[PDB]
RNA sequence: UACGGUGCUGAAGCAACAAAUGCCCUGCUUCCAGGAAAAGCCUCUAAGCAUCAGGUAACAUCAAAUCGUACCCCAAACCGA
RNA sequence: CGAAGGUGUGCUGUGAGGCAUGCUGGAGGUAUCAGAAGUGCGAAUGCUGACAUAAGUAACGAUAAAGCGGGUGAAAAGCCCGCUCGCCGGAAGACCAAGGGUUCCUGUCCAACGUUAAUCGGGGCAGGGUGAGUCGACCCCUAAGGCGAGGCCGAAAGGCGUAGUCGAUGGGAAACAGGUUAAUAUUCCUGUACUUGGUGUUACUGCGAAGGGGGGACGGAGAAGGCUAUGUUGGCCGGGCG
RNA sequence: AGGACCGAACCGACUAAUGUUGAAAAAUUAGCGGAUGACUUGUGGCUGGGGGUGAAAGGCCAAUCAAACCGGGAGAUAGCU
RNA sequence: UAAGGUGAUAUGAACCGUUAUAACCGGCGAUUUCCGAAUGGGGAAACCCAGUGUGUUUCGACACACUAUCAUUAACUGAAUCCAUAGGUUAAUGAGGCGAACCGGGGGAACUGAAACAUCUAAGUACCCCGAGGAAAAGAAAUCAACCGAGAUUCCCCCAGUAGCGGCGAGCGAACGGGGAGCAGCCCAGAGCCUGAAUCAGUGUGUGUGUUAGUGGAAGCGUCUGGAAAGGCGCGCGAUACAGGGUGACAGCCCCGUACACAAAAAUGCACAUGCUGUGAGCUCGAUGAGUAGGGCGGGACACGUGGUAUCCUGUCUGAAUAUGGGGGGACCAUCCUCCAAGGCUAAAUACUCCUGACUGACCGAUAGUGAACCAGUACCGUGAGGGAAAGGCGAAAAGAAC
């Protein structure tokens, strides 16, 4: 599912308004892409399905954080 | 002339009994529905 | 009857059980065949069954 | 914890029979007892070729409602009502009257 | 087949039919009601031993209970299974 | 011989011709639109087991369960009230 | 010593209504003043049930067709038996799959069912009746397709799909005549056989797979030739002499 | 050889009559078309509702189709009867 | 507990039992086929077919047990690839599916109304889906207030159809503050001294309490009518019992009961006391939740439709300060007040009733009341989802009509 492991964003419904405020249902999509993380702590890589975001939150917790919080969510990465 | 129902029990065990109900969520509903209403004969079967 | 089969044993128990299943069998030949006034018997049979295997697993160790 | 036994000499309360005394015979289920020569119904019996065959027109006792008898004293001579007490370690009935143990 | 417990649970009655007399005179086959659940082999052991009779082989078809009325209400008689037992010669009961 | 049938015996029981849309034929011939699969089966070995197991043949012996089998089925029994 | 309800009668009030009373009915009813409403039906092509009407009218379902005798019976155009007649005969015959499910057979009954009568029946009731190593299913095998460990995808539901697993309408071992029951029979009996396994014995021995190869294994049309099923005649046997 | 010819089974349905509370909610009777093919048929399977499928008629999708059926929103709304 | 019993239509048969193993009632137990989450594999539900391991055998074959998937943890093992890792096998623990409503969350209509219609409405309704519990959610101020002060959350009544929002239309609709129900506060983000001193959690035991069977339980005759008396008449009696239901017409005193008084072998609930095991207070000084707050873009939610729009949430792009600091006080600034987010737990007052028990009703009384007073979610219809009836009353007693 377009749901990111680091920060879990899935997708999130709204509307579309036009000029006349005319409403339709919409859906809002996270910048997901897989990435693989190099994960130094292990000498190997690890592919992650993540936000853009959720590199942001890698580059700063640092991916040996992040993956601790991952396996105690369970989230097999 | 060739009337709609054309009997086959094989067709009608697997386009409507209880193994095709319980195979799909919504059939497994289809029984909780006649269980609840206390219908004797819950599917099509025998 | 339960309260003497309780003296007996596993063996001496098992036995009974035969004795009575094959009287349950000729009764019910009997009973078939027109004979046996005596309907009685079969629920009597029958149950003395039932109590000999209750004290059987009365008595497998539970 | 019955009032009326299987044989035990009634009178009778309410009914054709209201002043006669007979004893009891059956205590049926549903609160009724047979009494031995009391409510007498003329049946009309059909013959069966195989058990018990003729035909014939049979004065059998009918059941009357319990409530509709009391034990005969004997006593005194009259209709008593019963209550239940217990003796050395039994449940006894007694006479209301008198309070003597039927 | 083997257990005696068994055995004794297998046989229910004898068939009194008259094309079971003439299966019994000239063919030397009792016609017997056994167990919904008995199998050729446990119909010949439970003959051989109960009976105390030699047997060649055993036959067996289930009969298909018959729907009745009472009044107003269906009914279904129970399937029961039918089992010709031929002797090798010979009978006693 | 209970009119519904039963028990014993028992004649000839051959040939020629004709002849299928059926069999030889899962063939032959021809054509283009170029015509299932998988197992049983036969065979070969691998790992591996060998004066064992396993294999072939013969022979004996045992087993082959269970369920269906009634009856209608171009129809009064199925689909059509 | 007769409530409600029902049905008449009498009296009475401007009216909705009320009072009395006979008969039926056979156990509940309720003044008065207040109080509350599922409170008043002729309509709504209103709803349900009941009953009319048309009407003893139309029709009784293929224009294949009946007739008589006897029988049984309360009763016979319809059932049974019989003799004729007529109808189908690549079917209106016979065997099945499917589907139905006891309709099969016997006895018994005729209220309803049968478009009439019914003694008859696929009708009611009761009893009986289905017998398998070889038929068929189950089983081994797979097709389309379906399900689908993990997996990939997807707000959730869930979707697709690998390995696999199911899935016949296809492939895969073997039985024939004859006789028989009221009703079953390649299933029972008689006779004569066949297959696959297992276990043992004997003699000999390289045997072993989730793998390799072969095989299974396949179209349409057309043609000749050789055969049988089957039939026709003749012969033979038996009867017949109209 | 052939989307070849005549013609039965088989598949279809041009005409006419009958029938139209029918024997039948589309048939019967006489005739009619195709009849080795773009044929026909059995068994099973797949496609699902703004969807399918359609040699295309808005045809067909269980006697229902310019948006199926069932249930629900639902006592929709009804300036109309 | 008991003299009567072997469920019903439903008789009959053959029997059991009557002073205590008949039956009946209650507690703990036992057995508990097959299907169905269905779980050994499959499958057209109630069927088909196995595998392993034991123990049996007359060597024909038997009986029992285990064998699903996923998750977690563990052990053994184990690639490409030296390490390793994926992957494999096994064990142990747990889950799976059903179920009325209430609850929370993820998605989300249209008819309709606006007398047309698109914003708006209907409505975060119906519906689908996930998950939970006895309630759930919420919850201990980065809240309100107004320079006076309040002191977490939830529910009720007011505030008020007000202030506002609004094609300023149709319509939507607060809060402040007050009155009440019920209140309860705690912990981590770390150290040390003190150490098991608070606290529920289980998990034993004692004593009380109730539930699950049950015991006793008052007192009436005579006469009249009548098929029958409980009715009439007469004369009596009980009442902590005149609640009710029955009995041949209307019974306080015939019966069952009712008030009242009592009662449990066994199991169990809620309370208490007490004991084993685990969890830690108390002090002292430190520490104070970052891709977060905030912002831009697009959306949503707040009564509030972007409007002058604060505040909350966030899909996208960004991005601080960090107690000398930050958030809020409805654009915004200053001052003043007030609180301290980005980490969590938490009873009660609140919601609901598939089900059980008792009681009630100016509720219905067989076209009503449940669809169903009756063998009804049946018959019947329908491929299926689904739809869905009609049908009560002899009599006091069958005395159910011998002949
Ligand atoms: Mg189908
Ligand atoms: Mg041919
Ligand atoms: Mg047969
Ligand atoms: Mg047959
Ligand atoms: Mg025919
Ligand atoms: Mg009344
Ligand atoms: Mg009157
Ligand atoms: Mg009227
Ligand atoms: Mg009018
Ligand atoms: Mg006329
Ligand atoms: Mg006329
Ligand atoms: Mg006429
Ligand atoms: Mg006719
Ligand atoms: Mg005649
Ligand atoms: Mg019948
Ligand atoms: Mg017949
Ligand atoms: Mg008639
Ligand atoms: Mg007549
Ligand atoms: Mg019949
Ligand atoms: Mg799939
Ligand atoms: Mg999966
Ligand atoms: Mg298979
Ligand atoms: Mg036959
Ligand atoms: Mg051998
Ligand atoms: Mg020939
Ligand atoms: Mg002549
Ligand atoms: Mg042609
Ligand atoms: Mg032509
Ligand atoms: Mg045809
Ligand atoms: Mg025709
Ligand atoms: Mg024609
Ligand atoms: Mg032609
Ligand atoms: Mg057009
Ligand atoms: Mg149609
Ligand atoms: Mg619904
Ligand atoms: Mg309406
Ligand atoms: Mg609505
Ligand atoms: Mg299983
Ligand atoms: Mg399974
Ligand atoms: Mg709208
Ligand atoms: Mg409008
Ligand atoms: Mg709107
Ligand atoms: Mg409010
Ligand atoms: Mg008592
Ligand atoms: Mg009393
Ligand atoms: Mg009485
Ligand atoms: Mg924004
Ligand atoms: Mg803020
Ligand atoms: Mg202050
Ligand atoms: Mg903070
Ligand atoms: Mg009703
Ligand atoms: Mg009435
Ligand atoms: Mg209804
Ligand atoms: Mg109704």
């Amino acid at each position: 599912s377009r749901v990111c492991q680091v920060t879990g964003k899935r997708p999130v419904t709204g509307n579309n308004r036009s000029h006349a405020l005319n409403a339709t249902k919409r859906r809002f999509l996270p910048n997901l892409h897989s990435h693989r993380f190099w994960v130094e702590s292990e000498k190997r890589f690890v592919t992650l399905r993540v936000s853009a975001k959720g590199m942001r939150v890698i580059d700063k917790k640092g991916i040996d954080t992040v993956l601790a919080e991952l396996r105690a969510r369970g989230e097999k990465y | 002339m060739k009337r709609t129902f054309q009997p086959s029990v094989l067709k009608r065990n697997r386009s409507h009994g209880f193994r095709a109900r319980m195979a799909t969520k919504n059939g497994r509903q289809v029984l909780a529905r006649r269980r609840a209403k206390g219908r004797a004969r819950l599917t099509v079967s025998k | 009857k339960a309260k003497e089969l309780r003296e007996k044993s596993v063996e001496e128990l098992n036995t009974e059980l035969l004795n009575l299943l094959r009287e349950q069998f000729n009764l019910r030949m009997q009973a078939a065949s027109g004979q046996l006034q005596q309907s009685h018997l079969l629920k009597q049979v029958r149950r003395d069954v039932a109590r000999v295997k209750t004290l059987l697993n009365e008595k497998a160790g539970a | 914890a019955a009032k009326i036994r299987r044989d035990d000499e009634v009178i009778v309360l309410t009914g054709k029979d209201k002043g006669k005394r007979g004893k009891v015979k059956n205590v049926l289920s549903s609160g009724k007892v047979i009494v031995e020569g009391i409510n007498l119904v003329k049946k009309h019996q059909k013959p069966v070729p195989a058990l018990n065959q003729p035909g014939g027109i049979v004065e059998k006792e009918a059941a009357i409602q319990v409530s509709n008898v009391a034990i005969f004293n004997a006593a005194t001579g009259k209709a008593d009502r019963v209550g239940f007490r217990f003796e050395d370690g039994k449940k006894v009935r007694f006479f209301k009257s008198n309070s003597e143990t039927i | 087949m083997i257990r005696e417990e068994r055995l004794l649970k297998v046989l229910r009655a004898p068939h009194v039919s008259e094309k079971a007399s003439t299966a019994m005179e000239k063919s030397n086959t009792i016609v017997l009601k056994v167990a919904k659940d008995a199998t050729k082999a446990e119909i010949k052991a439970a003959v051989q031993k109960l009976f105390e009779v030699e047997v060649e082989v055993v036959n067996t078809l289930v009969v298909k209970g018959k729907v009745k009325r009472h009044g107003q209400r269906i009914g279904r008689r129970s399937d029961w299974k039918k089992a010709y037992v031929t002797l090798k010669e010979g009978q006693n009961l």
